[PDB]
């Protein structure tokens, strides 16, 4: 739970990109303070959503990270 | 057994001996009604201020009636525990020895009929305390914050 | 273990290209043998290199200590 | 009588149970059915707690002392409160 | 007894709290009670059956009444394809305004949820039309329930207590059941099909008032007396038919077509009428075999005696089975549970193939719910079967009364059976997992062609024989030379072929490799669960680890930690360890069915066939995507109709997890913790005045296992049920 | 049986601060136990329910909740310092009962005079199946 | 053409899969020097998967409606280069291993404590027992003929 919290807080309030003018658009859009307060949120906003890149990972460089995602479960 | 300053001290034993649940020199019904009015004045606060109708001008009566209902439920529970554990002619199970060793008369509070008087007193006292907290919170209500 | 790490940095990394400009060049320090179709593992990491991307974070250290040459790793 | 102990004539009178009985249940008595001329006995099954350590020792064919379970009580349950 | 419970004196002397616990589990049980005899046991069984029937009848009466008081049946008739059903009105004092908003659906005046149990199609197919009908039915059912309870009381007083002989009279009972309970019942159901149902579907309102004059046929009751029975199949309804009225409807009341009604996309009424009229006479004749009081018929004992293969390859054979069955209830219960589980599985497997009720194959949600329901129930009953079989071995099997008979002949080589079951399990498991992992890897690299993909050729040929043509095998019933096809072309084959060759329907789905792999996984689950249960049954008397287990009763904690450790060795523990695999296999089956149908309804079975052969395909296309409508049930931007399910969904993924707390952490830990808590509460002021009555003690070991399994099952059912309903309610397709 | 009890007297207790391993409501309502032994010299020993304390010279007197703890401490005292001991049971009426030796000689070895409570003179395999004895009070091991 | 499955020597979706694969590979190829060893290995894998597609288009592989091979294990030896011959080959290998292990164990049974040779193999005896695999069909055969393969009522102990 500690590491999940860390990942979400960083990707929702610190990490991200900065525009040419200086506007910040964080990697996840800054929905922590409004979607970390519901377990259903944790499913929807963080656990389900940010699990995309591992699950479409077949047929790419990252495909190894995909395979483990099953054996790990197994 | 261990005897730390907490479990053994003049002031702590004094305080615990002065509250109604142990002053055997009073009728059990009166101790019951005293603890009842105590808890009645107690519980009204959060139940009213943070209830599900706090943003409504009825929140006072709402919280107070809810407190009264909880008091009634707990009085039911008290009577039920008493009729469950206390038989109607059998002796008492109260501590009859003090710290020095004075053999104490069996506390009538720890009897079936005594527990019944206690329950009735507690219920009446809780009702009175709740209505008193209401009348002091919504009529004469300047020096408080709510 | 440390020796293996420094070796694989020396003989199998793109460390010099990474030092050239570390802004948008992915640290890679592991290539895989092209035998059983796992060539896809050697994905695009930039800088004219192919290799499994790493996240150990050695490269920031090797740039702090001014290694800046494969002879030193060797 | 809460639990129950049984002993069978495959007892070789080796006396490991008694040495391992935690709450002084078993003992030995003079018999004629082994070299040691002694067989087990359980006249104190009240305090029989129920741990199988006794029959976890009997090094016989299958067993020679069985611990059959039954109802419960205040002392057969290791209660201390 | 001097205190609860009144049925076991040994418990009443337990000042520990587990008393109350075991004062619940061992109530219905009858052997273990104190001072119980045979005939008393039987009379108790009778009273309990009456009570159960009372409960069932009150349940169905409540169903009917609730629909009749808040449902939609009446105005549902007018458009069974554009007005959702209704279950019952909501009255929830915990709602907020948007909740009340998102629940008033389907055309009601308040928050209501959608009835998914398929009761509307049932009560509409027989031909009911008005709320008054439902009121009358509810009153009748309620009175019947009260009557059954009256019987449950009456048969437990003298002047009505049945002696054990009356219970032991198995031949008369069986002849009665196979004759009356089955035959006359089927005939009466055909009666209700041919006196109300069919004319109602043809738009004639007949009820308990006008059925004296209306004939089920213009000149019926006399064509069969004439003997030329074909007059009952002359004019059937046309294939351009309005199920509500008599447009294109004929006058035949008994047909044989084999096709699906076009409008209702279901079976004609006449088909069920004819089938039931047949089965009625079948059962009625069958129920005249066993000698009861007239010297004619058969003695079942004679039958079980006269069977002994020459050369004694079975030994004494079936000699003595009659008594060792008629003397123990548990054997009869094991048989009953087995057969009932099988037929429940059958009902599940057919109710999606040949939609019985009109306008049911459209409310896809209802089909999926019913199928999953019946399948899980069948699984549970099947487990209970082997459970009670092992109980029969533990408690009632006699050695000498069964010397050398087939029963005692089983036990002699239990090792071979267990070994071969384990071999089948190992084979299926190894290869089904190998193929999956191979396909998974070979796609992970981007080479979908290097995968292994077997063709379900056996099942394809079977389908071809049944009449499927897209495989082009041109075998029986697909070729015009075979005697069967050429003898069928005038009886049923037109409509049967019109159905099976059609694709938009649900019968005879096309099948590729993924279906082969899933069927193999299902066979794995079947064989391994069978292994668990049969090991629990045969090894119940005792193995070399504990040869005298048969003296410890059925469920015991263990036989000590020594001599290698003996945790989880009771046969109860075997049933325990089997329930897990039962849930797993049924989950697999329902996964397969639900994905197949949820692809077929959207017309993209291609996606299934492509990406159902690699597990990641299942985790991506089936779970991830199809759950996206659910997990957004309620968000910080509001809620939806799906809210409940989402909520309930999470509920599952919680209760399930709690089960683990009981399957891992065993007692002694919690025992010491309770010790500490007891000392704490004891030495605390203002609370030491309040004493306890039952010394707090952590639960027993088998009690732990039980409650942990209950939690597991509850979570694993709630989760999947809510997901299954929501995924097809958010889309209806 | 010339094996009389000793009628446990009231002799001093070991030096110990008193701790959370003592008696509870149970001991004050149902029953408790007292173990008694004579000691050779003031030494240190770990009590069953926590920590360690010292004994005195002459006879000792320790109270405890359940018999198992008393007998565990007694076996420790017999295997560590080679001293004999007894332990008694008490009831709130005022009764005192003498439990462990029952003759003075350990139950570890033979001492004629003990009866034969609970023997079956047949190997374990000879037990019968519950069906032969169902619907009765009897059980297979009886 | 079993149930209509055309061989992808003639189907089209196979060609589409091949085209898309080589296309994404080639598009990836043009991000390096045309002579860099990684680019060289990329082109090598390109031609390798190409000749794989070719080989598959040479051995009667009936081929799905989605552009994928699909085995035909129905028993017809026409499509036997998938199950029958590899099946009997693996059966030969498995019989080899089973027989050699069984023979080793039966041999080493006759010692003081055979466990010491079951943990630490008699690599000399192992080497002079191992190559006997060529006998596993016939030898065991005679065993069953002479009934020296199974036992009747000896269960425990040995
Ligand atoms: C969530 C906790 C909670 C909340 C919201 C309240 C809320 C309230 N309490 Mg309160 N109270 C609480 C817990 C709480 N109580 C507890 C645990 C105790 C200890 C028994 C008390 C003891 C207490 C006293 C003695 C009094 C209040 C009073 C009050 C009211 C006015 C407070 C003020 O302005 O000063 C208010 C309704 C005052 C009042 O007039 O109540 C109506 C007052 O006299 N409270
Ligand atoms: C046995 C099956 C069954 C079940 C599960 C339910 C379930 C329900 N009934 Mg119900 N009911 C049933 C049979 C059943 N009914 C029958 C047979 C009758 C006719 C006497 C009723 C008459 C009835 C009334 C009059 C009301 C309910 C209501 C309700 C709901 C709240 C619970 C309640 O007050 O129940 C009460 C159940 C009984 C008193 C049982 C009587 C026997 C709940 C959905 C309430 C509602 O409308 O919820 C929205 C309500 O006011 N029921
Ligand atoms: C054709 C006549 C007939 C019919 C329709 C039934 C119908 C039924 N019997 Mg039944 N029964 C009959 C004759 C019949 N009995 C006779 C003649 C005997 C004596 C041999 C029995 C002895 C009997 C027993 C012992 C039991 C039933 C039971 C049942 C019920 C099974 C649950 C459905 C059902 C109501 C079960 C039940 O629920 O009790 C009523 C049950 O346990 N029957
Ligand atoms: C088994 C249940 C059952 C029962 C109780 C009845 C009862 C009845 N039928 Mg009947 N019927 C049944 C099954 C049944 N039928 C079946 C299965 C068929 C189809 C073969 C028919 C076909 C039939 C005809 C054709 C007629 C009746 C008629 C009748 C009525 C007078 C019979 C003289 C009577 C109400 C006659 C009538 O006038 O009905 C009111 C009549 O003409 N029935
Ligand atoms: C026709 C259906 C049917 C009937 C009549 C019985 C009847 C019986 N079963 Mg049984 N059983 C069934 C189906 C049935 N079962 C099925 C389907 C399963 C598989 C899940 C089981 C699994 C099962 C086990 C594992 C055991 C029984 C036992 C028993 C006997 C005692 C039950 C009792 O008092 O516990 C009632 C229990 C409770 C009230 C507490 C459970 C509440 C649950 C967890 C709530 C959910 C009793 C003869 C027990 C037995 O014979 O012991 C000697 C026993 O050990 N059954
Ligand atoms: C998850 C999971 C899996 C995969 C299994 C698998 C198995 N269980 Mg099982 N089980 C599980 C959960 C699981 N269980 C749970 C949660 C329970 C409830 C407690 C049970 C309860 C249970 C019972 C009660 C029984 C089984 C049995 C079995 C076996 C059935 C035979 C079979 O199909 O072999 C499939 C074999 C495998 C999946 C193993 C292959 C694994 C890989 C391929 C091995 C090679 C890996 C690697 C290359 C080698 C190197 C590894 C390492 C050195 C790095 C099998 C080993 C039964 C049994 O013993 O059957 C004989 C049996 O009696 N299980
Ligand atoms: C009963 C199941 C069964 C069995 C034991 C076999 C077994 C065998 N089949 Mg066979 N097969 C099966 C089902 C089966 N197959 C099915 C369902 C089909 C499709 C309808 C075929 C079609 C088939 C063909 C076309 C051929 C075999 C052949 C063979 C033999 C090589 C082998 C003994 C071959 C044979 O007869 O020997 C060369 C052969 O040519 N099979
Ligand atoms: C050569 C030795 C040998 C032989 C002839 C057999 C033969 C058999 N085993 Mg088996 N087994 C073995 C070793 C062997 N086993 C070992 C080492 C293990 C432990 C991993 C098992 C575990 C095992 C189980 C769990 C089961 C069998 C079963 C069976 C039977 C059916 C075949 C099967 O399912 O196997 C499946 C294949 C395996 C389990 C693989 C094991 C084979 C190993 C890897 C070979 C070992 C060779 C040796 C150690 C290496 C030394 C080489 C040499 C130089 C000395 C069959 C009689 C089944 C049965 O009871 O059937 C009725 C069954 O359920 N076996
Ligand atoms: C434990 C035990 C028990 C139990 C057991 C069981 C539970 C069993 C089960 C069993 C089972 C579960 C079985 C099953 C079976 C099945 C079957 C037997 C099937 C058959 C089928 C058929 C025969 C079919 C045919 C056909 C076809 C193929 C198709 C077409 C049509 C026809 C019909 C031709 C008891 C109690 C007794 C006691 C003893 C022990
Ligand atoms: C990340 C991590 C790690 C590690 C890991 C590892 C090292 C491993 C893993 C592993 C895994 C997670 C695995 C999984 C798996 C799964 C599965 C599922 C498997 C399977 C297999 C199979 C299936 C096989 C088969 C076969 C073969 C191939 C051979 C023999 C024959 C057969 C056929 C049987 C670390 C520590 C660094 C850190 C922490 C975390
Ligand atoms: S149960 Fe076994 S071990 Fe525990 S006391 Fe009685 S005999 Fe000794
Ligand atoms: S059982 Fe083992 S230990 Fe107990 S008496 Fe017989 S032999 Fe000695
Ligand atoms: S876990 Fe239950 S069974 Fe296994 S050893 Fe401890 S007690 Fe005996």
């Amino acid at each position: 739970v500690v590491i999940f919290h860390f990942s979400w807080k960083m990707q929702s309030d610190v990490w991200g990109t900065i525009s040419d003018q200086g506007v910040v658009t964080h990697i996840t859009g800054g929905n922590f303070a409004q979607s970390s307060i519901t377990i259903n949120g944790w499913l929807r906003d963080f656990l389900w959503a940010q699990a995309s890149q591992v699950i479409q990972s077949y047929g790419s460089s990252l495909s190894a990270y995909g395979l483990f995602f099953l054996g790990a479960h197994f | 057994s261990l005897e730390t300053p907490v479990t053994s001290s003049p002031l702590v034993a004094w305080y615990l001996s002065n509250l109604p649940a142990y002053r055997t020199a009073v009728s059990p019904l009166l101790r019951g009604i005293e603890v009842g009015l105590a808890h009645g004045y107690l519980l009204v606060g959060p139940f009213a201020l943070t209830g599900p109708l706090r943003n409504t001008p009825v929140h006072g009566q709402a919280g107070t009636l809810g407190a009264i209902g909880l008091v009634s439920i707990l009085s039911v529970c008290l009577t039920m525990y008493g009729v469950a554990s206390f038989n109607e002619g059998e002796p008492s199970t109260a501590p009859v020895l003090t710290l020095t060793g004075r053999k104490k008369e069996a506390d009538k509070l720890q009897t079936a009929e005594g527990w019944s008087q206690f329950t009735g007193g507690f219920f009446f006292g809780g009702v009175s305390g709740a209505v008193w907290a209401y009348f002091l919170l919504y009529v004469l209500d300047l020096p408080y914050f709510f | 273990w440390l020796s293996g790490m420094y070796f694989h940095g020396a003989r199998f990394s793109n460390y010099e290209a990474w030092l050239s400009d570390p802004t948008h060049i992915g640290p890679s320090a592991q290539v895989v043998w092209p035998i059983v179709g796992q060539e896809i593992l050697n994905g695009d990491v930039g800088g004219g290199f192919r290799g499994i991307q790493i996240t150990s974070g050695f490269f920031q250290l090797w740039r702090a200590s001014g290694i800046t040459s494969e002879l030193q790793l060797y | 009588m809460s639990h129950s102990v049984k002993i069978y004539d495959t007892c070789i009178g080796c006396t490991q149970c008694v040495r391992a009985c935690p709450t002084d249940v078993l003992e030995m008595i003079p018999w004629d059915g082994c070299k040691a001329k002694q067989i087990a006995s359980a006249p104190r099954t009240e305090d029989c707690v129920g741990c199988k350590r006794c029959e976890s020792a009997c090094p016989t064919d299958f067993l020679s002392v069985r611990v059959y379970l039954g109802p419960e009580t205040t002392r057969s349950m290791a209660l201390s409160y | 007894e001097l205190r609860f419970p009144r049925f076991s004196q040994g418990l009443a002397q337990d000042p520990t709290t587990r008393r109350i616990w075991f004062g619940i589990a061992t109530a219905h049980d009858f052997e273990s009670h104190d001072d119980i005899t045979e005939e008393r046991l039987y009379q108790n069984i009778f009273a309990s059956h009456f009570g159960q029937l009372a409960i069932i009848f009150l349940w169905t009466s409540g169903n009917l009444f609730h629909v009749a008081w808040q449902g939609n049946f009446e105005s549902w008739i007018q458009d069974p394809l554009h007005v959702r059903p209704i279950a019952h009105a909501i009255w929830d004092p915990h709602f907020g305004q948007p909740a009340v908003e998102a629940f008033t659906r389907g055309g009601a005046a308040g928050p209501v949820n959608i009835a998914y149990s398929g009761v509307y199609q049932w009560w509409y197919t027989i031909g009911l039309r008005t709320n008054e009908d439902l009121y009358t039915g509810a009153l009748f059912l309620l009175f019947l329930s009260t009557l059954s309870l009256i019987a449950s009381w009456l048969h437990l007083q003298p002047k009505w207590k049945p002696s054990l002989s009356w219970f032991k009279n198995a031949e008369s009972r069986l002849n009665h059941h196979l004759s009356g309970l089955f035959g006359v019942s089927s005939l009466a159901w055909t009666g209700h099909l041919v006196h109300v149902a069919i004319p109602a579907s043809r738009g004639e309102y007949v009820r308990w008032n006008n059925f004296l004059d209306v004939l089920p046929y213009p000149q019926g009751l006399g064509p069969l007396l004439t003997g030329q029975w074909n007059l009952y199949a002359q004019n059937p309804d046309s294939s351009n038919h309005l199920f509500g009225t008599a447009q294109g409807a004929g006058t035949a009341i008994l047909t044989l077509l084999g096709g699906f009604h076009p409008q209702t996309q279901s079976l004609w009424l006449t088909d069920m009428a004819h089938h039931h009229l047949a089965i009625a006479f079948i059962f009625l004749i069958a129920g005249h075999m066993y000698r009861t009081n007239f010297g004619i018929g058969h003695s079942i004992k004679d039958l079980l005696e006269a069977h002994t293969p020459p050369g004694g390859r079975l030994g004494r054979g079936h000699k003595g089975l009659y008594d060792t069955i008629n003397n123990s209830i548990h054997f009869q219960l094991g048989l009953a549970l087995a057969s009932l589980g099988v037929i429940t599985s059958l009902v599940a497997q057919h109710m999606y193939s040949l939609p019985p009720y009109a306008f049911i194959a459209q409310d896809f949600t209802t089909q999926a719910a019913l199928y999953t329901h019946h399948q899980y129930i069948a699984g549970f009953i099947m487990t209970g079967a082997f459970a009670h079989g092992a109980i029969f071995f533990i408690r009632d099997y006699n050695p000498e009364q069964n010397e050398d008979n087939v029963l005692a002949r089983m036990l002699d080589h239990k090792e071979a059976i267990i070994s071969h079951l384990s071999w089948a399990s190992l084979f299926l498991g190894f290869h089904t997992l190998g193929l999956y992992v191979h396909n998974d890897v070979m796609l992970a690299f981007g080479t979908p062609e290097k995968q292994i993909l077997i063709e379900p050729i056996f099942a394809q040929w079977i389908q071809s024989a049944h009449g499927k043509t897209t495989y082009g095998f041109d075998i029986l019933l697909s070729s015009t030379n075979g005697p069967a096809f050429n003898a069928g072309r005038s009886l049923w084959l037109p409509g049967w072929l019109n159905a099976v060759n059609e694709n938009s329907n649900s019968l005879f789905l096309t099948i590729g490799p993924g279906d082969f792999l899933v069927h193999h996984a299902i066979a794995l689950g079947l064989h391994t669960t069978t292994l668990i249960l049969v090991k629990g049954a045969l090894d119940a008397r005792g193995s070399k680890l504990m040869p005298d287990k048969k003296d410890f009763g059925y469920s015991f904690p263990c036989d000590g930690p020594g001599r290698g450790g003996t945790c989880d060795i009771s046969a109860w523990d075997a049933f325990y360890l089997a329930v897990f695999w039962m849930l797993n296999t049924i989950g697999w089956v329902t996964f397969y069915w639900h994905w197949k149908h949820i692809t077929l309804w959207q017309g993209n079975v291609s996606q299934f066939n492509e990406s159902s052969t690699y597990l990641m395909g299942w985790l991506r296309d089936y779970l991830w995507l199809n759950s996206s409508q659910l997990i957004n049930g309620y968000n910080p931007f509001g809620m939806n109709s799906l809210s409940v399910w989402a909520w309930m969904f999470l509920f599952g993924h919680l209760v399930w997890a709690t089960g683990f707390m009981f399957l891992i952490s065993w007692r002694g830990y919690w025992q010491e913790l309770i010790e500490t808590l007891a000392w704490a509460h004891e030495r605390t002021p203002l609370a030491n005045l309040i004493r306890w009555r039952d010394k707090p003690v952590a639960l027993s070991i088998v009690q732990a296992r039980l409650v942990g399994l209950a939690h597991f099952s509850v979570g694993y059912i709630f989760t999947y049920a809510a997901f299954l309903i929501a995924s097809t309610s958010g889309k209806f397709g | 049986g010339f094996v009389p009890p000793q009628l446990d007297p009231s002799t001093p207790s070991p030096i110990f601060g008193g701790s959370t391993g003592g008696l509870l409501r149970k001991a004050q309502v149902e029953e408790f136990y007292v173990i008694t032994w004579t000691s050779p010299k003031e030494q240190v020993f770990e009590m069953p329910t926590g920590g360690a304390a010292i004994m005195r010279e002459g006879p000792n007197l320790l109270k405890l909740a359940r018999k198992e703890q008393c007998l565990a401490l007694g076996n420790r005292l017999r295997s560590k310092y080679k001293i004999a001991y007894q332990f008694y049971r008490v009831f709130p009426n005022g009764e005192v009962q003498y439990l462990h030796p029952k003759d003075g000689v350990y139950p570890e070895k033979v001492n004629a005079g003990r009866q034969g409570v609970g023997q079956n003179f047949r190997s374990i395999g000879k037990n019968v199946s519950p069906i032969e004895v169902k619907f009765t009070g009897k059980n297979s091991f009886d | 053409d079993i149930a209509g499955l055309t061989p992808c020597k003639e189907s089209k979706a196979f060609a589409k899969r091949e085209k898309q694969s080589v296309k994404k590979l080639n598009s990836s190829l043009k991000k390096y020097a045309p002579d860099s060893a990684p680019a060289l290995a990329i082109q090598a894998t390109i031609d390798k998967t190409k000749r794989r597609f070719e080989n598959y288009g040479k051995f009667g592989l009936l081929c799905g409606s989605d552009g994928l091979p699909h085995l035909i294990v129905s028993g017809d030896q026409r499509h036997w280069g998938e199950f029958i011959t590899p099946g009997v080959l693996f059966l030969y290998i498995a019989g080899w291993i089973g027989w050699v292990g069984r023979s080793y164990l039966i041999a080493v049974s006759g010692e003081k404590k055979p466990a010491m040779r079951e943990i630490i193999i008699d690599v000399e005896l192992a080497a002079r027992i191992i190559p006997r695999g060529f006998i596993w069909p016939v030898a065991a055969y005679r065993e069953l003929i002479n009934g020296d393969l199974v036992v009747d009522d000896a269960d425990i102990g040995y």
